[PDB]
RNA sequence: AAGAACCUUACCUGGUCUUGACAUCCACGGAAGUUUUCAGAGAUGAGAAUGUGCCUUCGGGAACCGUGAGACAGGUGCUGCAUGGCUGUCGUCAGCUCGUGUUGUGAAAUGUUGGGUUAAGUCCCGCAACGAGCGCAACCCUUAUCCUUUGUUGCCAGCGGUCCGGCCGGGAACUCAAAGGAGACUGCCAGUGAUAAACUGGAGGAAGGUGGGGAUGACGUCAAGUCAUCAUGGCCCUUACGACCAGGGCUACACACGUGCUACAAUGGCGCAUACAAAGAGAAGCGACCUCGCGAGAGCAAGCGGACCUCAUAAAGUGCGUCGUAGUCCGGAUUGGAGUCUGCAACUCGACUCCAUGAAGUCGGAAUCGCUAGUAAUCGUGGAUCAGAAUGCCACGGUGAAUAC
């Protein structure tokens, strides 16, 4: 940003903008994280099978909402309700962030 | 053998010539000659002295002997008194007045040479190929090194049948010229036969 | 090739009359690279002719070509099993270039006195349709127009 | 007058010895003509890489020599000692003629 | 490699330069066309044969001055190609570098 | 007054210094018919001067070495379109759209070792 | 093997030498060295004249040479199936792997597969994979266009006069020349493609997509080739398998094969007049000029350890005259005399020019190799090896194609 961002090449430049964009929307929420998280609060349980399946390989609460076509078997505490209509996640998501900001009392 | 030599391949373009001098074609040979046989007696001299390579130049038909050692200590002796010799028995043979100079490096476990020849003496004391390979490797990468290889190739072991034996440690690109990479083999006579050992240390990439 | 979608090359214009057809055909006449002397041919067979049948240079060669323009050729394409002929259409590009290759060979054979001489009989044995390159012609046509069942 | 006539194998070594024989020259002793380029002379060199048969695998090698002209015009006392006892910068055959 | 030969070798060296290069009129200069046509230029001749079969020039093989291989030398730096290549490739011959072009 | 152009091609290299005046060339002391008009390859000289007449506008006092009679030609031919600069782009767009611009470097390759003439391998044979 | 006359030589016959030809130690006597005669194939034996310092521990020393024993030397003798190093090949083919994680009892798998693209596990995308290394690419050299310093033994457009030879004044514009930079990097636009990678086409540009060429050779395979270039484990000879020399052979020929040259002719052979190169070598060598011969070469003898001097006249090509499709003027093999050059010596066993001779051969069976561009094809030039000795090797340059459905 303001460094060496135009001293090589401009096509380098631009591979470093890809590369930064790439590894930004991959993992660029987990970034300031530091050490090993505490809870995973997971949208699918059919889909997205492997996150679970490697949250419960240690010490981790893993509870998750899980639809009808899930396995509610590694998930800590299952919550029923939907996976994919975004009004029904945006409402459970807004409890969840609601009930996670005045924890912080 | 199948590769080409990493040092001659950048004698040009990174790793300069280890004989500086100009001669013409009448007396190019004997000058060569003449190089050959300093190098070949001074190193059978100080064997036991460390000496990775020896810059040999000569301004005004004056020989001079730049000597790129670890311990100078142990080759000016007290006094200074190994470094006259040295110019005595060199000048005897090379027909001028020589005037040698030492040049200590404080990293010898990062010189091709330094550690060819460290592998060998532990060598030929009997000591395991996988222990003295594993140990100077991790030495040379806690001292301080971007990549390193070494091979060993003969009769290991007292073994009937010969196996190569290498073992790497990060980044050694031997295609890439502008890199700086040492490169020296040794020869090893145990009691049951001759043993190669050859060094790739990536000192830097420019 | 099997990768390589290139087309062809393009060729030099004639140093005489600008021309591509006739510098092709001087360029299918030439052994050890001698071109110049190639040239020398080609223009003596073509001033030969011209003068003998009334046309120019460059009209005259045209007739005499049509003549000796095959219209298909029999080539080997197996599928699954028998090996057998097919005769099939050839493009223009390769047909006036094959043509000019049968009158080259054609010369070739056939010394009268001299290559010109050779060159300018055959290019007006080609005219009437009665030389040796007509011959081979009527050759290629033979092989297809018998094993036609093939399609 | 002063016919300098410089030779070597690394050009980014001879460049300079140039330079500095003709800045310590034509400081005091001006009026020179500067480093003419004189083509290179390539020796050239192909050896067999094996001691035996497969002869089609050669090694090619060559030296190049660059050679280089001062040609001082004036021989004057700024000059012709002041070209004497300063042979260093070796690696370069160098002969003046008068 | 055959140190009688290269012993062998290094005493033909010495023995020709000792006599030849030094008394080489007695073939160069007498065998002339002048007044020498007589029997001097017969007894020049015959006196050629004094020296011994070697202390000739053309029976210097012109071997390599550090194995003594007669085959593969250059006459440029005194080695074989063997050896020549080993030494360039180490840094030893100055401006001696991989060609390419 | 008097216009340059260098030119080179296949080990040639030319000075072509051009002049209005007459039609003639006068190349090395000696005219184009007798330095290599009488061979084959007669107007490759020429053949950049009818887009651009010659005919009465300029004359041509040509120098060259190097390469063979074909070699030298093609130099005249890019010596000449190079030196028509003060006549500049407007007219070597159209010089350019048939060619008389591409320097058509394509040196010959160099001999490779084990080979022939750099292509040709060592008749290959099994056994 | 980048070059067998002797030499090289490691083989054979014959004559010899023996702690030995090559290297170190002890003791003894002699300066070393130089000229020369006899017998011999020579190795060798027997001799004859000369020479006596470098510092004085000065019972001699620092060298050299003659001899005796013992430690030893020497071996191109065997073992590449004991090895190092080096090399070829699959193959500049694009693949070979590791760390952590995950699946599997495990051998292992994933990564590295799958949709596209590329020369390329090149890239993008997806995906229990996330990353990395050796590879690819780039970095290196050369060529291709341009910019800057110097302008010579280089050049000379604009000028002075010319035996018009840049020969001479005169210049750093131009060619060439050795350095440092610019540029070519999917840089921009249109379309297609999953708005990605990428492909196609276009503008500028000398050059479009790794611009052309080269070096650079992945883990490993062939238990591949070399202990005859060299080093070394062990087996052996060590009054010999070691050592010196004269001659011979490696060049032998009922035959078979591989690699090239010469051709088989008229886009051509012969005689004459003509024009256009690059890259290199050179001092006990290249060797101007002049004289002699049809000639290879010889005699005198400048310049050059070199952008000046030499090698060194470039040939194909262009014009003229001849040859009329004949085994012919194509072809040049073999043969006898004589001569030139290197070398101590050219029979065995060199090259070269001339005199006479002229063969087979008239485009080549099955089968088989190379090449997609300045490449092929064709023509000539230089260099390493070398006293001399290539049609081979390496490199340079001239003309310069066809086809890729
Ligand atoms: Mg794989």
């Amino acid at each position: 940003q303001d460094g060496t961002f135009d001293k090589l090449t401009k096509k380098e430049a631009l591979m470093r903008t890809r590369e930064l964009e790439k590894l930004e929307n991959s993992l660029g929420g987990i970034k300031d994280m530091g050490g090993l998280p505490d809870a995973l609060f997971v949208i699918d349980a059919d889909h997205e099978h492997i996150a679970i399946k490697e949250a419960n390989n240690l010490g981790i609460p893993v509870f998750a909402i899980v639809d009808t076509n899930s396995d509610p078997d590694g998930v800590d505490f299952v919550i029923p309700g939907n996976d994919d209509a975004i009004r029904a996640v945006t409402l459970y998501l807004g409890a969840v962030a609601a009930t996670v900001r005045e924890g912080r009392s | 053998g199948q590769k080409v030599h990493p040092n001659g391949i950048r004698l040009g373009i990174v790793k300069p010539w280890n004989s500086t001098w100009f001669a013409n074609t009448k007396e190019f040979a004997d000058n060569l000659d003449s190089d050959f046989k300093v190098r070949q007696y001074l190193t059978k001299e100080l064997a036991k002295a460390s000496v990775s390579r020896i810059v040999i130049e000569r301004p005004a038909k004056s020989i001079r002997v730049t000597i790129h050692t670890a311990r100078p200590g142990i080759v000016i002796g007290k006094k200074g008194e190994d470094v006259e010799k040295l110019r005595k028995v060199v000048a005897d043979i090379a027909g001028v007045p020589a005037q040698i100079n030492i040049a200590e490096v404080r990293k010898p476990e990062l010189d091709a040479k330094l550690v060819a020849d460290s592998i060998t003496s532990q060598l030929e004391r009997r000591v395991m190929f996988r222990r003295a390979m594993k140990r100077a490797v991790q030495n040379a990468m806690r001292l301080g090194a971007k990549g390193i290889k070494v091979e060993v190739s003969g009769r290991l072991g007292g073994a009937e049948i010969a196996r190569t034996e290498w073992y790497r440690e990060g980044r050694v690109p031997l295609h890439t010229l502008r890199a700086d990479i040492d490169y020296n083999t040794s020869e090893a006579h145990t009691t049951y036969g001759v043993i190669g050992v050859k060094v790739w240390i990536f000192k830097g990439e420019i | 090739p099997r990768r390589r979608v290139i087309g062809q090359r393009k060729i030099l214009p004639d140093p005489k009359f600008g021309s591509e057809l006739l510098a092709k055909f001087v360029n299918i006449l030439m052994v050890d690279g001698k071109k110049s002397t190639a040239e020398s041919i080609v223009y003596s067979a073509l001033e030969t002719l011209a003068q003998r049948s009334g046309k120019s240079e460059l009209e005259a060669f045209e007739v005499a070509l049509e003549n000796v323009r095959p219209t298909v050729e029999v080539k080997s394409r197996r599928v699954g099993g028998s090996t057998y002929q097919v005769p099939v259409e050839v493009r223009p590009v390769r047909r006036n270039a094959l043509a000019m290759r049968w009158i080259v060979e054609a010369a070739r054979k056939r010394g009268d006195k001299s290559m010109a001489l050779r060159l300018a009989n055959e290019l007006s044995d080609a005219a009437e349709n009665k030389g040796t390159a007509v011959k081979k012609r009527e050759d290629v046509h033979r092989m297809a127009e018998a094993n036609k069942a093939f399609a | 007058r002063i016919r300098i006539r410089l030779k070597a194998f690394d050009h980014r070594l001879i460049d300079q010895a140039t330079a500095e024989i003709v800045e310590t020259a034509k400081r005091t002793g001006a009026q020179v003509r500067g480093p003419i380029p004189l083509p290179t002379r390539k020796e050239r060199f192909t050896v067999l890489i094996s001691p035996h048969v497969n002869k089609d695998a050669r090694d090619q090698y060559e030296i190049r020599t660059h050679l280089r002209l001062v040609d001082i015009v004036e021989p004057t006392e700024k000059t012709v000692d002041a070209l004497m006892r300063l042979d260093l910068a070796a690696g370069v055959d160098v002969q003046i003629s008068l | 490699a055959k140190q009688s030969m290269k012993a062998r070798e290094v005493k033909r060296v010495a023995l020709a330069d000792k006599y030849f290069a030094k008394r080489a009129e007695l073939k160069a200069i007498i065998s002339d066309v002048n007044a020498a046509s007589d029997e001097d230029r017969w007894n020049a001749v015959l006196k050629l044969q004094t020296l011994p079969r070697d202390s000739s020039p053309s029976r210097q093989r012109n071997r390599c001055r550090q194995t003594g291989r007669p085959h593969g030398f250059l006459r440029k730096f005194g080695l074989s190609r063997i050896k020549v290549r080993e030494a360039a490739m180490r840094g030893e011959i100055p401006g001696l570098k991989k060609a390419s072009w | 007054n008097q216009y340059y152009g260098t030119g080179r091609r296949k080990s040639s290299a030319a000075r072509v210094f051009i002049k209005p005046g007459n039609g003639k060339i006068v190349i090395n002391q000696r005219s184009l018919e007798q330095y290599f008009g009488r061979e084959t390859a007669r107007m490759v000289v020429r053949q950049p001067l009818e887009l651009v007449d010659m005919v009465e506008k300029l004359d041509l006092y040509i120098t060259v070495k190097g390469g063979g009679i074909s070699g030298q030609a093609g130099a005249i031919r890019h010596g000449i379109t190079r030196a028509l600069m003060e006549y500049d782009e407007s007219l070597r767009s159209e010089l350019r759209k048939a060619g008389f611009v591409t320097r058509d470097a394509r040196q010959v390759e160099r001999k490779k070792v084990g080979l022939r003439k750099a292509r040709r391998r060592p008749q290959f044979s099994k056994r």
